[PDB]
């Protein structure tokens, strides 16, 4: 198991090894802070709809 | 000991006003040129450097480059490798660093 | 560190790096809150309807 | 009409339990008595008068009895907590409606309003200094104590009195004020000028 | 601190990154399991003492 940790780097190089892990081209556009608002933001959309359940009673709902 | 506590080892003057406690003026404070007369000035020597001080800069700049090294051994190495073989002494001289 | 450094001091070094998290959401549970308190305010003091 | 039974069950809750079904369990008053109403001495008679119909005025079949408490009541704290967070200003109105019919003054509404949001804003502040006598602490200066009314030989600063007059001298610092230098947008000039001797 | 308003103790735990390893759901399973056997432990007092 300790050398499956390091099987991508025995097929490559080690100037394929840095092009491809530690020279990565900086982008710095992206919206990396989306899975947060995604996971955190359907907290509130999921009240929207646990909010409408058919439930008769209230205090079932509380 | 006060915790707002500060040394200070140039004159400053404190404003006698109520309420209030702050540095209204400086000793001897003398105004120099304006943000405008400055920059015409800074003009001037731009403008001459652009026009009589572009040639020969490429061997200046690798000299100077040479004597940002951490090691002298390194800085002759440099001069020798990238310079086409200046000498120490004679390219220390070039930049102004000799007394 | 002996030429440009200071004193070699001995820190305890934090692994866990807290961040504030940056969200869009937070402003609208921010705005529905103060939206609340605003109508609170003008039902107690601006509803004449009774 | 035709949508009343639909809406009005919709609208509001109702009760659930059937603590009343149940004839020997109800109360005849004796839980939950008022005793500073003027009409008091006339409620403990109508307990009473409940009692003796109960027995036929021989209370000795009370005292055999047994007594139950009010089932009524059973977990009523937890069904005001339910409906205040379900419609919380709908709850607040309706409480306080006896009470708002004395409405006092301008005056009156405007301290109130203006002495609490004004202890809120100490209370803002009090927990902004909290935040910065523990990045005082992380950055290595233990605190015996707390908070900043000092007891020793140093000043305070007691924060701004809520009245006109330090209000028009003094104002909070703004956090949102203190910017970068716009000296920085001069390092585009680089990006500029290694554009044209790259050919781009 | 997780239980007052607008805490000032910022030294305790407020500012630390703190993870237990019991269940989750923790006002619904672990909370009300608290307050459970806090009602055995003064019914069972109560019995006792009287
Ligand atoms: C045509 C007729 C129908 C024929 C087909 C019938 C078959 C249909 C099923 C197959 C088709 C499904 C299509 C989608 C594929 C998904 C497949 C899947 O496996 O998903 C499993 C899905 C996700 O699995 P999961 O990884 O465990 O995530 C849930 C975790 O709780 C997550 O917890 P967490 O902590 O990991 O993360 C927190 C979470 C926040 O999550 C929560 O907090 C909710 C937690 C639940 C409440 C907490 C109490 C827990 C209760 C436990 C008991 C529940 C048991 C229920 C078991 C049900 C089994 C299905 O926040 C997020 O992670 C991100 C959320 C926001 C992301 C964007 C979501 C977009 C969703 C789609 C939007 C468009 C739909 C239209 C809008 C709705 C219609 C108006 O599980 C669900 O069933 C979710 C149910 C949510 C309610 C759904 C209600 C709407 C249903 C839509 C039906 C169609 C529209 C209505 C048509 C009306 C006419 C018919
Ligand atoms: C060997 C392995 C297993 C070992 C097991 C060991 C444990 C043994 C298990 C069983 C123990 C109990 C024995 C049976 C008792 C049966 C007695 C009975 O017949 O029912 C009486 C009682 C009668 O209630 P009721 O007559 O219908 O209405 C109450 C009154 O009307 C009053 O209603 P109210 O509306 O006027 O509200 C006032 C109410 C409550 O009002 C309150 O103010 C309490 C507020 C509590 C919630 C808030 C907590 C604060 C923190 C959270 C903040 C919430 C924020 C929410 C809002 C958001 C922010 C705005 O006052 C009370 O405290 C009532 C509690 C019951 C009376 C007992 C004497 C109370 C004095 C002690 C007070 C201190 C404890 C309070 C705990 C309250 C829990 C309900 O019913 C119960 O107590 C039900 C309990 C049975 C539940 C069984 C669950 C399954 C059992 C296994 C669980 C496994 C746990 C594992 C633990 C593991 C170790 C850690
Ligand atoms: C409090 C006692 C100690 C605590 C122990 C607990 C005691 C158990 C009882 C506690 C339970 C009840 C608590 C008291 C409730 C008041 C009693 C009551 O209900 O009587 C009915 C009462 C009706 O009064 P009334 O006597 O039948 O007739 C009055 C006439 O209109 C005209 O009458 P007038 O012409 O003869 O005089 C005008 C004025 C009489 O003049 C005044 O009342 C002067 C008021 C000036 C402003 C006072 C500001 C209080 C300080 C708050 C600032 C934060 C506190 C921390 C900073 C300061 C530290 C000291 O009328 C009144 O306001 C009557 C109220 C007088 C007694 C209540 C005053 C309480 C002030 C607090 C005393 C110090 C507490 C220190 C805090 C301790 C914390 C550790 O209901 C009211 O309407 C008056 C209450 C105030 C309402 C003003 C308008 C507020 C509108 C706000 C709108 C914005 C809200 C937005 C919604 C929010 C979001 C959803
Ligand atoms: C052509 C004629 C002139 C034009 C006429 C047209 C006027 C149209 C009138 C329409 C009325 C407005 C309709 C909407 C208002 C409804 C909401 C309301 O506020 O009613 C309060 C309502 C009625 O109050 P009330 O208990 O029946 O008392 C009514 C009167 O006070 C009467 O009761 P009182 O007799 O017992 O009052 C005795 C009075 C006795 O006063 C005196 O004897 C002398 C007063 C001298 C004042 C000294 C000034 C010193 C200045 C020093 C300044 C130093 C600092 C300056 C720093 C600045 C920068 C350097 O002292 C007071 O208590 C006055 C009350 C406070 C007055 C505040 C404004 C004062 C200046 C008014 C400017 C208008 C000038 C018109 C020209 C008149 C020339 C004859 O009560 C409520 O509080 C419930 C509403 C909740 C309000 C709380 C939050 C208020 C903020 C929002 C309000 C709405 C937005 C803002 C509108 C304007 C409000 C200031
Ligand atoms: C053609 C076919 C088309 C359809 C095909 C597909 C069909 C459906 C297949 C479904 C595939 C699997 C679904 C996966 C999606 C899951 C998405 C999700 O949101 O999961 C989150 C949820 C939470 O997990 P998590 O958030 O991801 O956390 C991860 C670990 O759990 C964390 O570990 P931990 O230890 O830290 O956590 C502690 C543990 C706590 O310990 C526990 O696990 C609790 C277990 C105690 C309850 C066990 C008894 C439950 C059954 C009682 C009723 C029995 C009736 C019959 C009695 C027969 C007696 C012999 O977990 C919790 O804290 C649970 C709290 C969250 C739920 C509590 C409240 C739930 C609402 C209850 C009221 C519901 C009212 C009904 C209204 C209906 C509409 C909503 O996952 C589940 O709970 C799985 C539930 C799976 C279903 C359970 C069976 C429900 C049966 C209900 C019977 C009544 C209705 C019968 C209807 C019959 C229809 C035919
Ligand atoms: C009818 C159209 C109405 C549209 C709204 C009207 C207002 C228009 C005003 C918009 C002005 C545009 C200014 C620029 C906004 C920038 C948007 C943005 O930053 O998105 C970033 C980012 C892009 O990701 P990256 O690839 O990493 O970044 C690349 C950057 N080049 O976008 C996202 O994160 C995706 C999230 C987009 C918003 C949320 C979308 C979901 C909204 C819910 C409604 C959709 C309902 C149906 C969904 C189907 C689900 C089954």
């Amino acid at each position: 198991d300790f050398a499956e940790l390091l099987r991508p780097l025995r097929s490559l190089s080690f100037n394929q090894v840095v092009d491809r892990y530690v020279l990565i081209p900086p982008n710095h556009t992206f919206y990396r802070n989306w899975t947060y608002e995604k996971f955190l933001g359907g907290f509130g959309l999921s009240y929207l709809i646990l909010r409408e359940l058919p439930l008769r009673n209230f205090y079932a709902r509380v | 000991m006060q915790n707002t506590t500060n040394i200070v080892h140039v004159p400053v003057h404190m404003g006698h006003t109520h309420y209030f406690d702050y540095i209204d003026s400086f000793p001897k404070l003398k105004e120099g040129p304006t943000l405008e007369e400055n920059h015409i000035t800074n003009q001037k020597i731009l403008r001459e450097q652009l026009i009589s001080g572009q040639q020969g800069l490429e061997q200046n700049l690798c000299l100077r480059n040479c004597f940002k090294l951490s090691q002298k051994r390194y800085i002759e190495f440099c001069l020798d490798r990238k310079c086409g073989g200046a000498d120490f002494q004679r390219a220390a001289t070039i930049l102004g660093y000799t007394k | 560190t002996y030429f440009y450094g200071g004193i070699l001091e001995f820190v305890y070094f934090d692994k866990s790096n807290p961040d504030m998290c940056i969200l869009v959401h937070t402003l609208w549970i921010h705005l529905l809150i103060l939206f609340l308190i605003f109508t609170g305010f003008v039902t107690i003091l601006f509803s004449f309807y009774g | 009409s035709l949508h009343e039974k639909m809406q009005t069950d919709y609208l509001w809750v109702k009760d659930h339990s059937q603590a009343d079904s149940w004839a020997k369990a109800r109360t005849h008053g004796y839980n939950y008595i008022a005793h500073t109403v003027p009409n008091k001495k006339e409620r403990y008679e109508m307990i009473w008068r409940s009692m003796g119909k109960s027995t036929d005025w021989e209370l000795e079949k009370f005292r055999l009895g047994k007594k139950f408490p009010d089932r009524g009541n059973k977990r009523r704290w937890f069904k005001n907590l339910f409906r205040l967070i379900k419609n919380p200003m709908g709850y607040i109105f309706w409480k306080t409606y006896k009470a708002r019919l004395a409405k006092p003054s301008l005056i009156v509404t405007s301290m109130f309003i203006g002495f609490t949001l004004g202890f809120i804003k100490l209370k803002a502040q009090s927990i902004a200094y909290s935040k910065k006598q523990y990045a005082t602490l992380r950055a290595g200066k233990n605190i015996e104590g707390s908070g900043q009314v000092h007891f020793g030989y140093h000043d305070q600063k007691w924060g701004m009195p809520a009245i006109p007059m330090f209000q028009l001298m003094y104002y909070e610092l703004p956090g949102n004020s203190i910017v970068v230098n716009p000296c920085r947008n001069q390092n585009y000039r680089l990006y500029f000028e290694m554009r044209k001797k790259l050919g781009i | 601190n997780s239980a007052l308003i607008g805490s000032e103790n910022q030294s305790d735990s407020m500012n630390e990154l703190n993870t237990n390893f019991s269940m989750t759901y923790y006002i619904l399973t672990v909370l009300p399991g608290k307050f459970i056997y806090w009602i055995y432990e003064i019914l069972h007092t109560f019995f006792v003492v009287c």
